[PDB]
């Protein structure tokens, strides 16, 4: 039994507008260097799509994550200790440059220095940032599929469309698209840490932030294959790997990560979560894939329980961190309202960056339809985004937790409309989803108004110690 | 371990400075600019905005992906570091200088030599830039200006700069220089087509809309042709969050746009047919909420706030009547007891059948006081009255009135519904005996409206609907055929929208943008949405209304900035010009006009009274003082005074005499005569010649005199008919601009084609201010670091030019007298020019009366050698005359006294004793101190001036904020909210958000229209004859740009004609950021075009293949993006991609590929030229022709040969189509 604390993050995808501001600010601060110009610690992908690197969710292809052996024990999908050390020499699964994109630049100076009497208007042509040679044409980028850019049948190769009758969605009237911003999950059972034999990768004890020791890294790169979210990138210039550092310099000072504070949509929430570090192995080893979600919720402790507090203090957690945990917006969203869900829990890493699924326009019909359970507002069954799709993405295929999250947000809307438009109290929708008025009102406070002090509740790390 | 210190060190910095972005996005976001080792390293948003009410989401953090990437520009490879000049021009300039010690003479020897001139003009856009120096370019620029003013006239010098709200002082810098010397200041709002003519038409206001936080007060929102998440990014959260408050949202776009993702319902009408859907929706609203089950709220609202109760005179025609002008008090005996302006006061019947001239019509605005308000009172007796809406039930008889119908004149590309060009309707009428003894039939705007929508009212009107399923003019079933949108969807949404408005008393809102406003018939698209909002009493209620968002049009401290920008502190008036007409003329796009005024006329119009080229209507409007002119007169305006003297006459009478006899002519009559075109052009805070300007190729050919890609033939070559007012030449004058000066921080497309490029300071290297339509804060741009290399702020650049000019002009220009024409201005007593019809003095229909039937003729004294001293000081006119705007004025002596203490005063010279304007901060403090929205002391005086007109006290709106004075250094500490002012109709209040039309509705201040109410009926002669007196559906126009060139230059691949739409892009704000590597990397690395999968397959085009798009206007090259989200029949090339990055050669023109504006061309609309008529009178950026562009069609095909025309052996060839 060892109580640990970590600042979790929840992204409300219902409010995401896919602007990529988060990706730009992270790039400016942390990855505007030769070697990682092509790496986007935080990147946003439009769905349906294959993403960055291409098809990263296809573990049969990339070999990322964990697998459960028939004996109940976990082993990296890419191999046991022996096979790993062997891949220091030969790893046939590493993402190629074409899986990401060849970073480019443009000959802007030609616009300035074009000689007198030029036969045509001077232009700035593309040039590789890797080779430094002229590029005849740009064929790839980190966000090439933005807003359904590309033939649908090609975008539909999206791994999340697995087990889904696609045909109908390849029709204009049934078009749908959402955005998936993502960074490192700073997992509780990181596959990356397990795939680097030297221990260059470690999960900090004070805050759970996963980092790659630059002095210790030797460029073996098994970690790149190991991470199922493909969030570790090789720095081709330094010969070492780098990844999202969860802006620890700011977290240590009680500030939000750069990508959280700069989120234009106000969709990101940061809050402390306490967990029993000794309960992780058991949870990640649960037999059924669809139990991983609930098993992770079971490792999160109640910051208000006197015994938890007592144990936390004994294990070295500062009282200020425990008090922050008691005000955690992330705890409320993941544990209480059940709006936030893990990203691909089946990889068995127990990810710590969770997501609230998005609502969407109702299905197209031509027959305008009639009032429903929620009046003029949508009923969960009529949303145009196939729930099975969201399920493969967030709950190992189990639609129940997703339907509950979506249904609860719709219930809030119904309850609030009755209050603000009809001036009456109508809790029918809330009762149908198991929420009280008090809960709906607090959900509204955190999700709609979302004051700065409510989105980020980050304690400083007590550096004086 | 210790290695962790590495990332920690990266974050550490020297200091943070507050600044913002001077780009036209409407974002107006404050940022933290981080500096390390004297260099800007990155930026993150400020979050310290004053918080909104506890019940509303706060604004922080705002921002967007483009703004987040600005830092990239500071030390990028595309940064402009030094003044640059075209090599050939520099060679000649220096050779000439060795011959003539006087720069003016030097310039003369060059520009008067056809060969020398042609020499450097053909070098435009063809490389050869060389590093110069400030001293060298300042002398050349100054000499050119002097030479032009002296030999041709001040108005042959011009400057183009838009959206002053994004960086006020930076805009003012050049505008102030030009206004002082008499140069032309070009408009932008109309030119860019962001001005919605429907606003001036309905409210007598340029544009006043709710702030984004007010969307949160709404319970029903429709996003119509507005891509909120992409084009309104920093504000999008208000939209996503209000959904959690129970608000239903609807997205209306033809494609599955980003906005759809955020809504509860997605409706996809055929692009360009939105007015049809709006009509059917209004039809359902009128039927169920006004007629069948009368809404108490809606009925009372339209009775007091619209012109629906006003009476319209019918014109007797052959077998039926036509709706004519509105009845005026002057038409009745004893003029209804109105001695003042009886011809400008509308009439209605009270609820007792008696006629009354209600308070509030425009006639009460001037010549008297205390009755220009919306109190429901008899304008004669002063007693309360209740206006009657419908005559049905008290009519003397029934007349058949004809209504124009265009729903069947569509193009082959859109669905149409054939009915009758003229639909007769049954209307209740009253017989009146006019003051002349004659009889006239009248009916209210109200029943004319109900008739126009096709509502059956108990008569036997066969043109009315018996059901929503009945295919009649404007029923859901009718709209279903035109738009493709299910009739039941139209019906359901209209009901929910109105029902929501009725239950909340107007909290239904429509957010609309360029998707609808950039169409030729933007007028109808908007009046359609506006009518729905008015029928539901949404305008003027918090949480409801017309939410029109486009560019950063709202410069809140308007009256404080105006005098600075146009030097109104030293001389009045300045020389404003409406840009669309200006460019249609000088870039000669009129010579290729294919649209005729005749095809735009109402079937009931007298064709013979409307003959001529579209440009003839413009020339006619100009001579009548409706629109401005530039150049103004066919002769140098600085030489007119000397002749008036020799002829023993004063300048004005001499000019009026000369115009009457023809010894002096308006320059617009002879544009290519060699003396009537602009010769010097300043461009800054703009990428006109390379993205903004529609008809790109025409501008290259006629303005620059360089190679171009025009494919079609002009008017003469097609035997077409010529203009009746403008001379014609088979070979148009090319290369009109003698000098093109552009100030920028990056080498843009415009820069690439200029003669001189001046390096300007970035937004992080200078001081300025910024405001927006989206929120109420005014905040600053600041210099985190001093300007890099040899860059200077716009203010310092123009100040230096002014200083050099003041020296170079000595001996060439002294204390001159200038004759300036000024069109009849809206918000001035002169706006009551022609009341009953249109008379042209040049046709001998009336006399030439300046300010009434012709423009005002003004005398302006200019002290050229004193230009610099005037530029750097606040003039005496603010103290002698005063300040004001929007029709009101006040004393501002106290503000001038304060400015003398804040800025110090001139110790000597021409401006001795006046407050100084040396720095950008001095100019900012002048704006803040003079404006009512930033100085509470001025706000109260302003509201008091308005109270004289209305007779109601309005000072209470600012009394509680008197004493508040916003200072430049304070906004650097924290952005401040502005003060409630008479310049705007929304309020800055603790309990209610800013909502436009709020004061009209709650303070009873009239809208500045003929009737004083929201004007549903446009009775101006031209509005009537062009069929727009009432809202009617009008299909997209035929630019006839494809037919003549399709298949003419085959490359072997399949071709196809598609609708060319240009919605604004995700990877830039216009062309800004378009060359920024971060944006290029997140997009597709350069110019691309979106195509539906269907069309792509038909053309044999694969995703990312090189394609060519063209028509008679020009051609462009780009890569394709094939998507399912794009509907067949339309193509989208997101606006803003430019001509400097990743573009190969064109197979159609054999030149560098063109831009999206290479395939467009200007085509004006006569109704946007109307002036001298109350709400329809001129105003800089208030009215004028617009640069519509969505009607365009183009030919699309896969490219074959990919040649870069650069000299390397790197060309490609795409495999055939088959
Ligand atoms: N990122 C970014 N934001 C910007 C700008 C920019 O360049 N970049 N420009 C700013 C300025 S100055 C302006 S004026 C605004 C303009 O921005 P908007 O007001 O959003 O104008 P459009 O981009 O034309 O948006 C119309 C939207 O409706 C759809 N649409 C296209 N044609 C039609 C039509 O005929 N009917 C209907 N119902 N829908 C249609 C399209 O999907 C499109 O996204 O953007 C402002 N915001
Ligand atoms: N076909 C088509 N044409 C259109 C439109 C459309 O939808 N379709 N949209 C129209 C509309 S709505 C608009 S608003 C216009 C916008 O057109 P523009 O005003 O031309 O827009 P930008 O491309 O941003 O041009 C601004 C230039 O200013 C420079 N700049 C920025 N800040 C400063 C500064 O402080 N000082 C100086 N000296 N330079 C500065 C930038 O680097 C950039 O090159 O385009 C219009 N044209
Ligand atoms: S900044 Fe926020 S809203 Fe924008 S894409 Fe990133 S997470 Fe989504
Ligand atoms: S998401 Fe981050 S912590 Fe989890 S396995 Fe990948 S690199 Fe490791
Ligand atoms: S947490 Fe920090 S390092 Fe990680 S993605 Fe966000 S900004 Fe980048
Ligand atoms: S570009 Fe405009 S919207 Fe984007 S951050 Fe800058 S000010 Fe805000
Ligand atoms: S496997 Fe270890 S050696 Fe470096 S590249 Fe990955 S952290
Ligand atoms: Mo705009």
């Amino acid at each position: 039994m060892k109580i640990r604390s970590q600042v979790g993050m929840v992204l409300n995808l219902d409010k995401c507008i896919g602007c990529h501001t988060c990706s730009v600010t992270c790039k400016n601060v942390w990855t505007s260097r030769e070697g990682v110009e092509y790496a986007w610690f935080n990147n946003v992908e439009t769905k349906p799509g294959q993403g960055f690197p291409t098809d990263w969710e296809n573990q049969e292809k990339y070999k990322g994550g964990w697998i459960r052996k028939i004996n109940g024990k976990l082993q990296p999908r890419m191999g046991n200790r022996a096979m790993l050390l062997g891949k220091i020499f030969a790893n046939p699964h590493l993402p190629g440059i074409d899986d990401y994109y060849e970073p480019f630049d443009f000959d802007y100076q030609n616009l300035h220095t074009a000689p007198e009497g030029s036969k045509s208007q001077p232009i700035a042509r593309p040039r590789s940032l890797i080779t430094g040679e002229r590029m005849a044409k740009i064929e790839k980028g980190p966000n090439w599929e933005d807003d359904l850019g590309g033939e649908f049948d090609k975008l539909a190769k999206d791994k999340n469309f697995d087990n889904i009758q696609k045909a109908m969605y390849s029709q204009f009237e049934n078009t749908f698209m959402m955005y998936l911003p993502r960074l490192c999950e700073h997992c509780l059972n990181p596959a990356c840490v397990a795939t680097c034999p030297s221990g260059a990768i470690y999960k900090r004890e004070e805050d759970g932030i996963v980092l790659i020791d630059q002095d210790k890294c030797r460029g073996w790169r098994m970690c790149i294959t190991g991470c199922p979210y493909k969030k570790i990138y090789f720095n081709w210039k330094s010969g070492k790997s780098e990844k999202c550092i969860f802006c620890y310099p700011r977290i240590e000072a009680g500030q939000p990560t750069v990508c959280s504070e700069t989120c234009v949509g106000r969709i990101r929430y940061l809050g402390v979560l306490l967990y029993d570090a000794d309960a992780i192995e058991r949870a990640a080893s649960t037999e059924n894939e669809k139990d991983l979600y609930q098993r992770q919720l079971d490792v999160f402790l109640d910051p208000n329980d006197p015994k938890v507090i007592e144990q936390a203090i004994k294990d070295g957690i500062p009282l200020s961190v425990i008090e922050a945990a008691q005000q955690s917006p992330v705890y409320k969203m993941a544990m209480e309202w059940k709006l936030a869900l893990p990203l691909h829990p089946e990889y068995r890493t127990l990810p710590m960056v969770w997501y609230v699924p998005p609502l969407s326009p109702i299905q197209s019909a031509a027959d305008a339809g009639e009032l429903g359970s929620n009046g003029i507002l949508p009923d969960v069954e009529s949303l145009r985004i196939p729930v099975q799709y969201l399920a493969n993405l967030l709950t190992a295929g189990d639609t129940k937790p997703v339907l509950r999250a979506l249904k609860r947000m719709l219930a809030m809307r119904h309850y609030k409309r009755a209050e603000t438009v009809d001036g009456k109290v109508d809790t029918r929708a809330l009762e149908e989803v198991g929420l009280t008025e008090a809960q709906a009102q607090e959900m509204y406070r955190y999700l709609a108004i979302a004051n700065y002090e409510d989105r980020f509740v980050v304690p400083s790390s007590h550096r004086e110690l | 371990r210790d290695w962790e210190d590495g990332y920690r060190q990266r974050w550490q910095h020297d200091k943070i400075v507050r600044s913002t972005h001077g780009v036209n996005c409407t974002g107006s976001c404050s940022w933290k600019i981080y500096v390390k080792n004297g260099l800007v390293t990155w930026e993150t948003q400020q979050t310290d905005y004053p918080r909104t009410r506890p019940d509303l989401p706060n604004h922080e953090p705002r921002g967007c992906p483009r703004g987040a990437s600005y830092s990239w520009y500071l030390y990028s490879a595309n940064r402009l570091k030094y003044p640059m000049m075209r090599k050939r021009l520099m060679k000649m300039w220096r050779e000439a200088k060795a011959l003539h010690s006087d720069p003016v003479e030097a310039w003369a020897s060059i520009i008067e030599d056809a060969d020398k001139a042609k020499s450097f003009k053909q070098a435009r856009g063809r490389g050869g830039f060389v590093r110069s120096s400030w001293q060298e370019v300042n002398e050349l620029i100054a000499a050119s200006n002097v030479y032009t003013i002296k030999n041709y006239g001040p108005d042959r010098v011009a400057g183009f700069s838009p959206i002053p709200a994004m960086s006020m002082v930076s805009y003012a810098s050049g505008a102030r220089y030009l206004s002082l010397i008499g140069g032309t200041c070009l408009s932008f709002y109309d030119w860019y087509c962001d001005l919605p003519p429907a606003s001036p038409q309905t409210w007598g206001e340029q544009t006043d809309v709710p702030e984004s936080a007010d969307w949160y007060n709404s319970s029903y929102i429709i996003a119509w042709g507005s891509n909120v998440p992409q084009t309104r990014t920093p504000d999008a959260h208000f939209f996503t969050e209000v959904r959690y408050k129970g608000t239903k949202t609807v997205a209306v776009t033809p494609d599955y746009a980003e906005i759809a993702k955020l809504c509860d319902l997605w409706l996809a009408p055929k692009q360009g047919t939105d007015a049809a859907m709006a009509l059917a929706m209004g039809h359902v609203m009128l039927r169920e909420f006004h007629l069948d089950n009368p809404s108490q709220y809606f009925t009372d609202y339209v009775r007091r706030y619209t012109d629906m109760p006003m009476l319209v005179m019918l014109e007797e025609r052959d077998g039926y009547y036509a709706a004519g002008r509105m009845l005026r008090a002057a038409d009745l005996v004893d003029a209804l007891g109105q001695e003042n302006n009886p011809e400008w006061k509308t009439v209605a019947f009270n609820t007792n059948g008696e006629m009354v001239a209600p308070n509030g019509s425009i006639g009460f605005r001037w010549g008297e006081k205390g009755k220009w308000n919306l109190e429901q009172r008899d304008g004669k007796t002063g007693e309360e009255t209740e206006l009657q809406l419908s005559l049905l039930g008290s009519q003397d008889e029934i007349a058949e009135v004809g209504f124009p119908y265009f729903g069947g004149d569509g193009t082959e590309h859109f669905n149409k519904v054939e009915l009758e060009n003229v639909l007769l309707h049954k209307l209740p009428v009253k017989r009146l005996q006019l003051a002349d003894g004659s009889t006239a039939l009248v009916t209210t705007v109200y029943d004319l409206t109900l008739a126009n929508y096709g509502l059956e009212r108990g008569l036997n009107d066969v043109n009315c609907a018996t059901s929503y399923d009945d295919v009649k003019a404007y029923t859901p079933a009718w709209a279903e055929q035109i738009t493709g949108v299910s009739r039941s969807q139209i019906i359901r949404i209209a009901r929910e929208f109105a029902d929501n408005a009725d239950k909340t008393h107007g909290r239904s809102m429509i957010i609309v943008g360029a998707g609808l406003n950039h169409w030729y018939h933007l007028d109808m698209n908007y009046r359609g949405l506006i009518n729905m909002l008015i029928f539901c009493g949404c305008v003027g209620q918090s949480g409801g209304g017309w939410a029109h968002y486009v560019g950063q049009e709202k410069l809140r401290p308007q009256t404080g900035w105006q005098p600075l920008a146009f030097a109104l502190d030293w001389q009045r008036p300045a020389r404003h010009m409406n840009s669309t007409s200006y460019f249609y003329n000088h870039s000669s796009q009129w010579r290729y006009e294919t649209v005729t005024a005749e095809e735009l006329l109402s079937p009931m119009a007298d064709k013979s009274r409307y003959t001529g080229h579209l440009i003839d209507f413009n020339v006619r409007a100009e001579r009548m003082g409706w629109l401005p002119s530039a150049p103004q007169l066919g002769t140098n305006p600085l030489t007119i005074a000397g002749e008036a003297e020799k002829a023993g006459m004063n300048p004005v009478d001499y000019t009026v005499k000369s115009l009457k006899e023809g010894s002096i002519r308006f320059a617009a009559e002879q544009p290519e005569n060699g003396k009537n075109h602009p010769r010097n052009l300043f461009i800054w805070r703009s990428n006109l010649l390379g993205s903004s300007g529609k008809g790109h190729e025409f501008m290259l050919k006629y303005l620059l005199g360089t190679e171009h890609g025009i494919q079609g033939k002009d008017l003469g070559q097609q035997g077409g008919v010529k203009p009746e007012e403008v001379d014609w030449q088979d070979n148009g004058l090319e290369g009109k601009l003698d000098l093109v000066v552009t100030l920028d921080f990056r080498l843009s497309s415009t820069c690439l084609y200029s003669d001189i490029i001046l390096p300007t300071a970035t937004w992080y290297e200078k001081d300025d201010m910024n405001t927006s339509d989206m929120h109420p804060f005014i905040h600053p741009l600041s210099a985190a670091v001093d300007p890099a290399w040899e860059a200077k702020s716009d203010w310092e650049i123009y100040k230096a030019i002014a200083k050099k000019f003041s020296e170079v002009c000595v001996g060439h220009l002294g204390k001159e007298t200038d004759i300036v024409t000024l069109p009849i201005q809206h918000d001035s007593a002169a706006e009551l020019a022609q009341p009953l019809d249109v008379k042209d003095w040049k046709k001998g229909e009336c006399d030439l009366i300046p300010g009434k039937t012709a423009p005002h003729i003004m005398v302006v004294e200019r002290d050229y050698p004193a230009t610099y001293e005037r530029f750097t000081s606040i003039g005496p006119l603010m103290e002698k005359i005063g300040n004001g705007g929007k029709g009101i004025a006040w004393n501002t002596q106290s503000e001038m006294d304060l400015l003398r203490k804040l800025n110090y005063t001139k110790a000597e010279g021409p401006a001795k004793g006046q407050p100084m304007l040396n720095t950008a901060i001095d100019a900012a403090e002048m704006i803040l101190t003079l404006a009512p929205e930033t100085n509470g002391q001025v706000a109260v005086k302003a509201w008091a001036a308005l109270s004289e007109f209305t007779g109601r006290d309005h000072t209470h709106l600012a009394l509680n904020k008197e004493d508040e004075k916003i200072r430049f250094r304070d906004i650097q500490a924290q952005p401040r909210k502005i003060i409630s002012s008479p310049t705007w109709s929304g309020l800055e209040d603790e309990h209610v958000s800013y909502n436009a039309g709020y004061t009209n509705v709650h303070e009873l201040i009239p809208w500045r229209t003929l009737s004083g109410r929201q004007q549903l009926y446009q009775d101006h002669q031209w509005m009537r004859d062009f069929g727009e007196s009432l809202l009617v559906y009008r299909p997209p126009i035929d630019t006839r740009s494809v037919k003549e060139v399709i298949g003419q230059k085959s490359n072997g691949n399949q071709e196809k004609a598609l609708n060319f739409l240009t919605p604004h892009q995700k990877w830039g704000i216009h062309s800004t950021y378009s060359d920024n590597l971060l944006m290029l990397t997140l997009g597709r690395g350069g110019p691309v075009v979106w195509l539906s999968e269907a069309d792509a397959k038909d053309l044999g085009i694969a995703d990312n293949d090189w394609i060519e798009v063209f028509n008679s206007n020009g051609a462009l090259t780009a890569r394709a993006v094939v998507s399912q989200r794009v509907p067949a029949g339309m193509t989208m090339m997101y606006h803003a991609q430019e001509r400097i990055v990743n573009l190969p050669g064109s197979e159609i023109t054999q030149q560098r590929g063109g831009i999206h504006n290479s395939v467009t061309r200007i085509t004006p609309k006569p109704t946007h030229m109307i002036g001298g008529y109350a709400h329809l009178a001129y105003g800089f950026n208030y009215y004028g022709t617009v640069g519509s562009n969505r009607d365009e069609f183009v030919v699309v095909r896969k490219m074959k040969n990919i040649d870069w025309l650069d000299g390397e052996g790197n060309d490609q060839v795409q495999e055939s189509v088959k």
